[PDB]
């Protein structure tokens, strides 16, 4: 004669891989720049 | 006399030919002195004499400077009393010619100090004067001979001075100061005088005087630029480039360019690098005008360096200077001429490595001004400037200056050249042009559309998409590439060489195209456009792009699966590396890339050991850390193939070169594919920004990034495919999803059809693997459109097998149809239509050896060589191998088919050839082998103690089985893997006890080892950017870390070793089932019990005999679950409690059964045991006695242990103990154990022993912990031993402070009522649990994710109250990234539950927190109701936290079971995972 107990729900998965710290690479370096004759 | 000089002169040349060789001019000297004694006073015989001393140094050839100084000096002297004198005498002239010849020959010595230098440069100006003298005699002017003579002579003296100066710059170190800083006033001088002299000079003489004059004059240069003294190098080089510039245009006609373009090279460079600007670029304009009557080719360079000064001005600041350009200063000039200068300062100015948007657009604005647009020229012209406009405002926003988009000034510039009507010799012309206009048409609608979907994604923050992709757009625009190509080739296949101006540009636009192709999954085209690309290069004779093209080419052609047409071009790109400078980066870059190709090749070719020397060696150069994006491509070039030669079983390679390999830093494909990936997402940043990956910089177009940002896409969507493949392979089917997902939504954002396609039939495979039928089906009907919009039942499996249509000549296209076919039949026969499935799985067996025939002859047409390759290329061997293991499984359920039977002999044959490459598959087969063979008792029997009351088949099923092992040990699929070692632990029985019980150890939670072996990299990783444990945790959980040798050995030793290292006190029992057909769920239940000091006990139990089995068990829980959820539907509150209470009764049966009729009297097999010495002494006394009776393999540990609970053993436990064991005399057995437990009655339990429960992913669902007889014992659940082992691991390093000190009380956090709903918890717990001490929580509100990360990182408790487990605040991920110090009382519906999804393990958070360390996690195996859980809760916090300190937490977990009402419904519901937890 009680009353009904409300069920707990057990919701669930998204598992987004994210990680997008990232190791910020180095840019290329400059790497820039014959005069040899008689 | 008039004559008598002349004949001394005369007599003293004779002398010093003759002192030459013989020094006779001794005597001559003498005569000279006679001379001077008849002559008292002559100037010529004083030269004479000075001469015929000069003449005695040049026989002793070299000596002191000083006598060379003084013979100069008296030169000098008597020259300057000559001349100042009245008398210019040409006898003065010959003692000077003869001077300077012995000076010549002194020349030879090449000796001379700072000092002979300035008396040498005396005499010669003393000799210049004479000259002069001489000149403007009109003797000189009369004959013109003798004016050349003279010129010739006074040529040859300051000839001569070049030469001492240039030797004695060259003959000076850095100590040399004021040296070369005053030879240069003389120098200045001489450059004057030259000039001066080449006045009135006409015709020939003329044009040889201006090259010889420059010819020194850019030898002083030299030289003197060489010193760094530029300022010094300028000041003699100004007027001599001022004279030859400011004349009138074709006063100095043959001239030759190089010997000009010397002389202003060396003022340019020196004006630039002395730091002003100006008059630098003032210099290259007047450069470009002495050259102004000539060829563009010599023009090219003074362009480059005005490019240069004006790159270099704009760095510095300077803004004015950046504005100029050649219109500004070059007015006057033929527009032709100054339109060819603009074209080329633009090509200058596309080399640099800068930003450089504005400078084009200036130069394309004044070039569109600069040409009429009336005339066809002119219009052609405007279509070509149109083409550059484009460029720039597709990659830079210039639209307000220009009033134009960049597609709309490509449409006009393709209408003016569709109108052109070209001469038949600049026909080649506008094929270039042509095509430069149709990829730039592409290149900008692809950026437009890119651009669309960036914002797309920004306002919307995609099924629909996927089919939103316009047709029209996909053909026509494909159409731009294709015209394009068909151009070049059109242009570059002719024999003779292109008649095009920038045949670079050429060669750029090329590598564009192809990386284009790349990306738009059309690799046989690129292929074309590599092979255009070496006949550019070639004619270039540019061999660093040759070999990057024939690289490029063996890359692609590995890709499609051809190794030797890839061993052609890898031989050569070999060829062409020779022609290469070897210091250079390129020649460094190529030759790696060569040597990561032979190792491929070598690894195609099965020579493992030399690849993985080549790759070894490669992976140790320094030079592959350079900080470049080609070093960047390259090192995710290197990953893959450490993956590729990672998935290699351990045969193939030795132990030491295994260690070598692994110790590079990845252990595993996927964790090298994973890296591989995010390399390419980290280049992806450094090019372009994260709006083309994420949602929320400029791109630098230098050529460079063009070509590489296409390229980079498509490698990420290539190695997001490798990724996708083989994760959904081992079976872990939500990583491959992600990388799925994320590589979908790259493709939407680029609207390219094929690889949309090809990953949403990745996706659909993958909820297959799921048993989402209706997710799959909306995936493969997405596919369907997908593909009926590509090609213009499906109709493409309708085919002929030589078919020429769009998706039979693309083998990706080819791919996805067969993967199709092969995911429908999957499909329908998870559906139940065995027939169908069955039908279009011979469709995909058919289908595969076609298309590799047609790949083969496509690639042998587009490559041109007369062998086919040697064997058909193996792409879609994975399709077919997985084709051949569904047909071999689905023969397995009809065991009558004759034809299915055949199938696993077909299968098998085609997988044994192509050893080790098919290696999961031939162990899938093998298995199924195995299976077919085997088809009661069984032969098991033998191998085993217990039955319930080579030669030999066994031998051979083992000998099969242990191959497919050993085939797959080294990176196992789940599922696999567990039914692999199940079935071999079966067979083996206890005829090998501790291989038994390593194969049954090695079959439980197989995705998490890989799970954790990949978080432990990353950990590594992270520490190493920013260990000892984690070393230790990845050795243990690795695949490799086995010694060479036979199966089972290395493996029996590694599981001794990991034997050694379990606690004392804790019982480790395994429960598995074995499964005798895949898919389905075995009632056969193998138990080991793993002890310290103990040999392992293992024991089958079959339960397909009784009329309770275990399939019986899961399949009323099951219903019962289903039953839960349908009664919280009714609203009727009586009929709602009955039917509670019947579920509950249900459950007690459930558990009641479990104990009595699934382990039986074996439930002392998970009962501790005792540390009283009575049982060991009637097991060692009972071992011979029943081995009389009949006992096939006496077990002293197993007596032991089931007379360890004699106490509770029932004489129907005896019965069946007795009867199992001993079949031959029953009774004799019956009576000696009854007798052996009577004498063991009255023995006490050990108190501080623990049970760790490893389960199957079936087995975990059931309630075990509230077996009868576990009620009062202590009991938790791992996912596997080697967990226990990481326990004890990290306990020893003190990173577990809870297992170590314990629980403190008062670091608590509770999360209650989150979500609002749950009024009734929250008042019962809101007061108890904000009146306790240090207690800190969330109530009413949702927990921010920082506050579950600290609740979880830094308190010893972390209560959760409410809805579920909360992974909405915290999910799996983020509670991976942490170390997980508290204990986590989840009280929600099915928190510590594993979703089973098909055939695939559990999955739950639960997991994810035992990974980041969580000492116990308590949580519901099902849903429970809130009131009842409240009770639950409320008992065990009172009693726990009540009973004080040192308080097992585990003891109350028990003793709160009976606080709720339901006892078995919900107080059955909560487990442990984990380890034992007390408090401080
Ligand atoms: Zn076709």
């Amino acid at each position: 004669m009680d009353d009904r107990e409300i069920m707990r729900e057990g919701s669930a998965d998204d598992d987004m891989l994210v990680s997008t710290t990232t190791s910020n690479l180095l840019l290329e370096s400059e790497q820039s720049t014959h005069l040899e004759y008689e | 006399s008039p004559q008598r000089a002349l004949c001394l002169l005369e007599l003293t040349l004779e002398h010093c030919r003759r002192f030459c060789w013989s020094r006779h001019h001794d005597k001559a000297i003498s005569a000279v002195e006679k001379a001077h004694s008849y002559l008292r006073n002559t100037n010529l015989a004083p030269s004479l004499q000075l001469c015929q001393l000069g003449v005695k140094l040049l026989q002793v050839g070299e000596e002191g400077p000083q006598a060379v100084a003084k013979l100069l000096i008296k030169a000098s002297a008597v020259l300057s009393k000559s001349m100042e004198a009245p008398s210019p005498p040409l006898r003065a002239l010959y003692e000077s010619c003869q001077f300077f010849l012995s000076g010549l020959e002194r020349g030879t010595k090449r000796r001379y100090r700072l000092d002979a230098i300035l008396s040498l440069f005396a005499f010669l100006g003393g000799y210049c004067s004479l000259l002069q003298q001489l000149r403007d005699d009109g003797v000189y002017g009369g004959s013109s001979k003798q004016q050349q003579s003279f010129l010739q002579m006074y040529f040859q003296g300051l000839h001569l001075y070049t030469v001492v100066v240039y030797d004695f710059a060259q003959g000076c170190q850095i100590v040399d100061l004021a040296d070369l800083t005053q030879l240069v006033d003389s120098c200045k001088s001489t450059v004057v005088w030259m000039l001066e002299a080449l006045e009135g000079l006409s015709g020939q003489e003329l044009t040889d005087h201006m090259g010889m004059t420059a010819s020194y004059t850019s030898n002083l240069a030299y030289s003197f630029y060489s010193h760094k003294l530029y300022a010094e190098a300028c000041a003699i080089s100004e007027p001599l480039c001022q004279h030859l510039g400011l004349v009138k245009p074709g006063t100095y006609p043959e001239v030759p360019p190089e010997k000009l373009h010397r002389c202003f090279r060396l003022q340019v460079e020196s004006l630039k690098k002395l730091g002003k600007q100006a008059q630098g670029c003032k210099m290259v304009i007047l450069w470009l005008a002495a050259l102004q009557p000539c060829s563009p080719e010599h023009m090219a360079e003074p362009v480059t360096f005005w490019v240069r000064v004006k790159m270099d001005a704009a760095r510095a600041g300077d803004k004015e200077l950046q504005l100029k350009t050649l219109r500004d200063s070059l007015s006057g000039w033929d527009p032709e001429t100054l339109a060819l200068l603009l074209r080329e300062e633009l090509q200058a100015y596309k080399a640099v490595r800068a930003d450089t948007g504005q400078e084009r657009f200036n130069i394309i604005c004044d070039l569109l001004e600069l040409s009429p647009e009336e005339t066809p020229a002119g219009a052609w012209a405007r279509a070509t400037h149109l083409v550059e406009l484009a460029q720039v405002l597709c990659y830079h926003d210039f639209t307000q200056q220009t009033n134009c988009s960049a597609l709309d000034a490509i449409r006009e510039a393709l209408q003016l050249l569709d109108s052109v009507r070209p001469e038949a010799q600049a026909r080649d012309q506008l094929l270039d042009d042509k095509a430069q206009a149709l990829l730039w048409l592409y290149i900008c609608t692809l950026e437009a559309k890119m651009q669309e979907g960036i914002e797309r994604d920004r306002r919307a923050q995609f099924l629909y998409s996927n089919i939103a992709f316009n047709l029209a757009a996909d053909a026509a625009q494909s159409k731009c590439l294709d015209q394009a190509l068909a151009l070049w080739k059109e242009l570059l296949t002719k024999g003779q060489a292109p008649a095009v101006r920038c045949l670079q540009q050429t060669a750029a636009s090329l590598q564009i195209l192809a990386a284009l192709y790349q990306l738009v999954a059309k690799p046989m085209q690129a292929l074309e456009v590599l092979l255009l690309l070496r006949i550019v290069s070639e004619r270039l004779k540019d061999h660093s792009k040759a070999a990057g093209s024939s690289c490029h080419i063996t890359q692609l052609l590995l890709t499609l699966g051809c190794p030797s047409y890839a061993q052609l071009h890898l031989e050569e790109a070999a060829s062409s590396l020779k022609h290469l400078d070897q210091t250079t980066d390129t020649y460094l870059l190529l030759s790696l890339t060569c040597d990561l190709l032979r190792s491929q090749l070598y690894w195609t070719h099965q020579k493992v050991t030399k690849g993985v020397s080549l790759l070894l060696s490669v992976l140790r150069d320094p030079a592959l850390q350079k900080s470049s994006k080609a070093w960047y491509l390259l090192r995710v070039q290197v990953l893959q193939l450490v993956a590729a030669y990672l998935s290699l079983p351990s045969n193939n390679l030795s132990h030491s070169l295994w260690e070598q390999l692994c110790a590079q830093g990845w252990q595993t494909p996927e964790i090298a594919l994973i890296d591989s990936h995010k390399l390419l997402r980290s280049i992806i940043l450094l090019l372009m920004g994260s709006d083309i990956l994420s949602t929320q910089t400029s791109f630098l177009d230098y050529g460079e990034n063009l070509v590489q940002k296409w390229q980079v896409l498509s490698e990420v969507l290539s190695c997001s495919e490798k990724l996708v493949c083989h994760l959904g392979r081992l079976g872990s089917v939500s990583e491959a999803k992600a990388f799925c997902l994320e590589a979908l939504k790259l493709t939407t954002k680029l609207q390219i059809p094929r690889q949309c396609a090809l990953f949403l039939v990745l996706k659909g495979e993958l909820e297959l693997a799921r048993n989402d039928i209706d997710l799959c089906q909306s995936d493969l009907q997405q596919v369907l459109f997908l593909l009926e919009s590509c090609t213009e039942i499906p109709n493409f499996l309708s085919h002929s097998p030589t078919c020429d249509c769009s998706l039979c000549a693309s083998p990706v296209l080819t791919a996805v149809c067969l993967r199709w076919v092969l995911v429908t039949a999957g499909v329908r026969l998870a559906m139940g239509h065995q027939a169908q499935g069955l039908d279009l799985l011979q469709v995909v067996l058919k289908g595969c050896p076609e298309a590799a025939e047609r790949l083969t002859q496509a690639l042998q047409a587009s490559l041109n060589h007369k062998t086919p390759p040697s064997l058909v290329p193996s792409l879609l061997d994975e399709i077919l191998a997985q084709a051949y293991t569904l047909l071999a499984l689905e023969g397995l359920n009809q065991p009558s088919n004759e034809s299915l039977q055949k199938v696993l002999q077909s299968g098998l044959k085609f997988v044994a050839a192509r050893i080790p490459h098919l290696e999961p598959w031939r162990a899938s087969l093998l298995l199924i082998w195995a299976l077919t063979k085997l088809g009661t008792t069984q032969l098991f029997a033998s191998s085993w103690g217990w039955q319930p009351p080579g030669l030999s088949t066994l031998d051979s099923i083992c000998d099969s089985l242990s191959v497919a092992f050993r085939g797959i040990s080294h990176c196992p699929p789940s599922g696999l893997y567990a039914h692999l070692c199940r079935f071999l632990a079966l067979c083996l029985g206890h005829r090998d006890p501790y291989a038994t019980a390593f194969l049954v150890t090695e079959s439980v939670s197989i995705t998490c080892r890989h799970q954790l072996l990949t978080h432990l990299h990353r950990q590594l990783s992270k520490a190493q950017k920013h260990d000892v444990p984690l070393a230790r945790i990845q050795r243990l959980f690795s695949f490799r870390a086995l010694e060479s040798g036979h199966f089972p050995q290395p493996e029996k030793e590694s599981f001794q070793e990991r034997l050694a290292l379990i606690p004392s006190g804790v019982t480790v029992c395994v429960l598995a089932l074995a499964t005798l057909q895949p898919g389905t769920v075995g009632n056969t239940l193998l138990l080991t019990r793993l002890e310290k000091d103990s040999p392992p006990v293992s024991v089958q139990i079959p339960t397909g005999q009784n009329k309770l089995h275990l399939r019986s068990v899961l399949n009323e829980f099951d219903a019962i679950q289903k039953a839960q959820k349908e009664n919280s539907s009714c609203t009727d509150k009586r009929e709602w409690w009955t039917g509670r209470l019947a579920l509950d009764h249900r459950m007690e049966v459930l558990i009641a059964s479990l104990e009595k009729s699934v382990l039986g009297c074996w439930k002392g097999l998970l009962l501790p045991s005792s540390e009283e010495p009575g049982p060991a002494q009637e097991a060692s006394r009972l071992q011979e006695l029943l081995q009389d009776c009949g006992w096939k393999y006496p077990d002293r540990t197993l007596l032991k242990i089931m007379l360890s609970g004699a106490g509770a053993l029932t004489p129907q436990d005896i019965q069946a103990l007795a009867y199992g064991l001993c079949p031959t005399q029953p009774e004799r057995a019956q009576e000696l154990l009854n007798e052996a437990v009577g004498r063991l009655q009255g023995l006490t339990v050990p108190s501080n022993s623990h049970l760790v429960l490893v389960l199957d992913k079936d087995l975990q669902k059931l309630p075990w912990e509230s077996m009868p007889s576990l009620q009062a014992l202590p009991v938790t659940r791992l996912p596997s031993f080697r967990f226990l082992l990481s326990y004890s691991i990290i306990k020893e390093y003190g990173a577990s402070p809870v297992l170590s000190q314990g629980v403190d009380p008062r670091s608590t956090f509770y999360v209650l009522n989150p979500h609002n709903n749950l009024s009734s918890t929250e008042e019962q717990f809101r007061a108890n649990f904000s009146s306790e001490a240090g207690w800190r929580g969330v109530v009413g509100e949702v927990p921010r994710p920082e506050q579950v990360q600290e609740a979880l990182t830094k308190h010893d408790l972390y209560i959760y109250a409410g809805h579920g487990a909360g992974a909405r605040f915290l999910d799996g991920q983020a509670v991976l990234r942490l170390s997980c110090r508290a204990v986590a009382l989840l009280f929600g519906s099915s928190s510590a539950a594993l979703a089973v999804h098909g055939n695939l393990e559990g999955a739950g958070i639960v997991l994810k927190y035992i990974m980041a360390g969580c000492p116990l996690f308590l949580g519901n195996l099902w849903d429970v109701t809130d009131r009842d859980i409240d009770r639950y809760t409320e008992a065990l916090l009172q009693g726990w936290l009540g009973a004080g300190p040192g308080a097992p937490l585990l003891y109350y977990v028990n003793q709160a079971r009976q606080a709720p009402r339901l006892k078995y419904l919900i107080g059955a519901a909560p487990i442990a995972y984990g380890l034992p937890v007390s408090l401080r």
